[PDB]
């Protein structure tokens, strides 16, 4: 039954028992229920009035932290001879590339959230002259819209795409993207295929497609080359979460799938998640005096 | 229903799924000494959960030649945990006891143990005029073995021992026995090192038998002191 | 002791489980040391192509 | 969620999630111990309580361990399970752990 | 402080303290006794 | 009137005919931990008179070259009587203390002792970067001697030590000092073997002197734990 | 008895006394009480209505001033050949390194406060080209979280750690950290050992561990080297304080302990805190006309 | 001015004028007379 829980539960004092037919420490794991044995039933307890808050494990607080989702470096230079990100890049938006954010999200089967996006830009001179205060354009290109082909192509005129223009000397650029799934929640895992034929992608719900992020430098090239790094941070907010999952144990291999190998030896090997001890009777950090 | 039992005392708990009710000796329950029966005028210590908890003794092997086993109370517990420490530092003690005896076997085994709590089990020696000595009586946690269980080592009889608080473990029926002992003494308190109120006796009136492959069949004793009080604090005899 | 007849297996298993009770509280969020990456994942570069 | 109590060499995969018990010919014998440090690598780490707690730094409150016996119906036995509060070495004898 | 027109722009909602752990801890059709459970 | 005092706790009593009132540290009195401050959920043992009684330490000789003496609490009592036994078997302890310091001399003697209870007396070492080791800190019942009482062995000063709960024994005026210490910790309970809440310090700011025939002038410390509670029962560390 | 005190006390006029059995100038220091002699009892006084406020000695005002807690300089350069803080540093957070803040805090045994943190950054060219407007990342790494190993390691993706990104041209970066002790107050002094064995640290309460501050430059290196200095300031606020202590007299030796040596001669020598005068009858600054 | 959600973010609290110096100046069990004090 649903109830409002702001603090951890109190403990009541308890007496000696010795009641026939009452065995609160016995349980039946086969039912699939977790043990209902209370501490007051296992031991004699005192009264404790418990004031510890539980707000820091709220799902909103657990997930609504800004985390790196994308990082791209490209040369800001005259590109006429290059073969390369020619003062712009395109990124196909995903949550799977950086493992710390990926593992937290993959604790759940379904998520509904709005995404707070922070864009941080940094510049370095190619191997010094000072650093230019460049203007950047980020443009969101939804599904079926055309991506830019050049730094100066007319796609950047952004008649109906959302664009943000920001300087390097500004605070990081920030926007919110709404929850935009064609379903009521994102499918964090998808035991299915994307297309009506048999060759479609396994494991990616088509319903969750966000689109492309296109970032250009708006300035014409200078006489000298710079390296520009763009970092994108996502913070989920207004979160609903359904069906908690076993956490990832083996290292991630791919953004595209759940494939696994394990580490070569424990911990987090395929044959042994926990590191070994000499025996089930060995206490590894035993206090001795 | 009354084949399942849970006992909770202090930080300890025992469950059995094959009880045969349980015995409250003479229909009494343990209690603290009331003011209208008290003698020693100092304020008692009542450690509660530090003492009033199950202590498990060393198990004994049930073998076809066994005569049976005994433990004296408080002697068997006088060196165990915080009960032992309170015993060693106090002139006077008082408590009840909760006794739980455990023995399981297969559905192909047979055998019956009489589990009997005897008050003032003053032992006799066999075939001598000399009274039993201190080392014959004071066995501690290990307990003793019956010399002549047929006469309870006291020239009386096993046959009439059912006049004392008892249960049976009949391997076909049950795997545990429980007896609750009140304080049982002529004085309201006693010196714990020189007098035993109760003797637990476990006697195999029907021997263990089977035609399956043999296993070790142990008997295990768990005892919880109940409503412990101690008076006359001094240095530990220990 | 563990006591079994001849036709049972002479060796038996326990499974141990753990959970928190509802008096349990956690505080001060941190990066979990359980996961890490030494390099880009496979196909992470291909998201830029 | 299951503890990885048998985190030993020569336990592979699923074998690490169960502890095997045999008939003994000596009384009062030790069967296994469980390291209780959730931060250091041990039987508790890869558990639901363990994994979620490792996103946090501070913790409070009681734990429950449940054990399921998976012998045959004809198998009988009694075990004692002991928790020792900290300060000394892990007990190696039953009459110590019993306290 | 939220002067934006769309409500999804607002700051995070850290106020929902409703819990029902029994949907994960006790998803049994018959609720268990605090008699033996089977 | 307030030059005479009797203290009665458990089976122990002390009388003095030459007190100088007594100190209650920060105006507090010892108390048990209330339910709205408690953390550990197990039921505590509260031994009362078994623990809450005066223990007398070994006396120290007041000599013209003395630098002064210190004892750490609970360390100095962790091996004494039933307080020591409860300490050794429990993870957590809590108590106040009653401290009574005794020193008498003739009407021809002079000398003054500062008797000060210091909370969290974290010691420094002299003339090294290496922190004090375990054997420098944990002296037990014997206690320690000040290396540099002028800076309290902590680089602060004796002169300002009167900010702590204190009395003086000025031999012309009084022969005893009494300080009542509440529980003084950031946590509601603590592990008794790794942290000391209080240090008793006795420092001879005015040296002992006379022109009578010399006698041994001892200083004696008696300490009563007050409202002792223990949590987390296990085997004895001991 | 507790009372509200906003101003210093008034003085009442007083007459001549000569009362038998009444001796307000006599006291008994042995009790441990401070003298209760009032000025009106020692001398004939006038009436003075006293308007002097006492707010500047409030413990909140006394301690809630921003003070330097950490100062680190490191080279911002291409580090491929260096042996050094390679565009980032790690700091183990403590209050003991700068003596002015340390001595004020050590006037108390227990403190509870939230910490207002100000991060000030400055840059100089290595031995001139102008100064770059770099972006920095500070990341708080709590106990048991992994610290970054490189300027560009994936730990900086900060999925659940709090990070602040700030420019050199910005105002100093500022955040508040809550009171985060596992006890109800910090132990400013700790007469105890950190571990259950005997070899643990003396003098540091494990309950007070804050964690690590990790600061990187986010920009790639320029063709030329710069020296970057980061200064961290802490201001305690919302302060409760318990058990006042004798102030430190001898110079501090170590951040790790209370060890002492003294100055070689007075003042603040181990044998003589106050500087000498020729005799107890010598007046050192005696007015003569 | 405090628009942050957590209350520990607020500016300093310089308003608590309660004092009780007698817990340091006169921690004696019997309060002293303003008769001789012993
Ligand atoms: C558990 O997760 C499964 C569900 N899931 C949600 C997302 C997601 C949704 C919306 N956005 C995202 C983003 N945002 C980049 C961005 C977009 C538009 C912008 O617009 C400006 C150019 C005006 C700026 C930046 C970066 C990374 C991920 C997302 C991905 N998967
Ligand atoms: C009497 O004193 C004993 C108690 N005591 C309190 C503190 C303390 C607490 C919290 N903080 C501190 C800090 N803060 C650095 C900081 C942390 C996180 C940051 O987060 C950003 C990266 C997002 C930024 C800076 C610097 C120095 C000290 C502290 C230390 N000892």
């Amino acid at each position: 039954i649903e109830s409002i829980i702001k603090t951890a539960t109190d403990t009541v004092k308890s007496e000696i028992n010795a009641e026939l037919g009452v065995v609160p420490s016995l349980n039946a794991v086969e039912t699939g229920a977790t043990s209902n044995t209370e501490p007051e039933e296992a031991i004699q307890t005192r009264t404790v009035i418990n004031q510890h808050g539980v707000s820091e494990t709220l799902v909103e607080n657990f997930l609504s932290r800004a985390a790196l989702v994308s990082k791209r470096s490209f040369e800001y230079k005259d590109h006429t001879s290059s073969t390369a990100d020619k003062n712009f890049f395109k990124w196909t938006i995903n949550t799977r590339s950086f493992v710390q954010l990926r593992r937290k999200l993959e604790l759940f089967t379904y998520l509904r959230f709005d995404a707070e996006i922070t864009i941080l830009t940094t510049v370095a001179v190619n191997g010094y002259v000072g650093l230019p205060d460049l203007t950047l354009q980020a443009m969101f290109v939804p599904t079926g819209a055309l991506t830019p082909e050049k730094q100066d192509s007319f796609h950047w005129q952004s008649g109906s795409n959302a664009s943000v223009f920001f300087k390097i000397s500004d605070p990081p650029a920030r926007i919110t993207i709404p929850f935009m799934c064609i379903n009521s929640a994102y499918s964090v895992f998808y035991d299915g295929f994307a297309g009506f034929e048999k060759n479609g992608l396994y494991g990616i719900n088509p319903a969750d497609t966000i689109g492309n992020l296109c970032v250009r430098i708006v300035n014409e090239h200078q006489p000298v080359g710079f390296t520009v790094t763009v970092r994108v941070y996502m913070k989920p907010k207004h979160i609903k979460a359904w069906a908690p999952r076993p956490p990832r144990t083996l290292p991630y291999m791919s953004i595209a799938n759940a494939n696994y190998k394990g580490k070569e030896r424990a911990p987090n090997a395929l044959s042994a998640i926990i590191g070994n001890r000499d025996s089930v009777k060995t206490m590894p950090h035993n206090i001795v005096n | 229903s009354d084949r399942v039992l849970q006992l909770k005392l202090g930080n300890s708990a025992i469950v059995t799924q094959e009880a045969a009710n349980y015995c409250c000796a003479y229909g009494e329950w343990p209690n603290y000494l009331p003011d209208h029966e008290a003698v020693a005028i100092d304020k008692p210590t009542q450690p509660e959960t530090a003492t009033d908890r199950f202590y498990t003794l060393k198990s004994v092997k049930w073998e076809t030649g066994s005569t049976g086993w005994w433990w004296k109370l408080p002697d068997a517990l006088n060196n165990i945990g915080m009960f032992g420490q309170n015993v060693q530092h106090h002139y006077l003690y008082r408590s009840g006891f909760l006794i739980h005896v455990q023995c399981n076997a297969t559905k192909f085994h047979q055998g019956a143990l009489l589990v009997v709590a005897i008050p003032e089990h003053q032992r006799g020696a066999h075939n001598t005029n000399t009274s039993p000595g201190f080392d014959d009586i004071m066995k501690g946690e290990e307990g003793g073995t019956f010399n002549h269980p047929y006469v309870l080592d006291d020239g009386t009889s096993l046959a009439c021992a059912t006049i004392f608080p008892h249960q049976w473990i009949n391997l076909r029926t049950n795997n545990s026995a429980t007896i609750v002992l009140p304080w049982m003494n002529a004085a309201p308190m006693d010196f714990p090192l020189r007098h035993n109120q109760w003797t637990l006796a476990i006697i195999p009136v029907v021997p263990l038998g089977t035609r399956t492959t043999s296993s070790m069949v142990p008997i295990t004793v768990s005892i919880a002191p109940m409503c412990c009080e101690f008076n006359g604090l001094r240095h530990a005899i220990t | 002791n563990l006591i079994v007849p001849s036709e049972s297996s002479d060796t038996c298993s326990l499974i141990g489980f753990i959970a928190a009770k509802d008096d349990f509280s956690l505080r001060l969020m941190r990066d979990s040391p359980d996961i890490g990456q030494l390099d880009h994942l496979h196909a992470a570069e291909a998201a830029y192509q | 969620s299951m503890m990885e109590i048998n985190n030993t060499e020569s336990a592979v995969g699923m074998e690490r999630l169960k502890v095997d018990i045999s008939a003994l010919t000596d009384v009062d014998q030790l069967l296994f111990n469980i390291p209780l440090d959730i931060q250091l690598d041990g039987p508790l780490r890869n558990t639901l309580v363990g994994n979620i707690s490792r996103y946090y730094t501070h913790w409070s409150g009681s734990l429950e361990m449940t054990f399921m016996f998976c012998g045959s119906f004809m198998a009988a036995g009694k075990l004692i399970l002991c928790y020792t509060p900290p300060g000394g070495s892990c007990p190696t004898t039953r009459e110590t752990a019993m306290l | 402080i939220n002067f934006y027109k769309d409500s999804y722009a607002a700051s995070a909602s850290k106020q929902d303290f409703s819990q029902d752990p029994s949907k994960f801890t006790e998803p049994v059709v018959e609720g268990l006794k605090a008699a033996p459970v089977l």
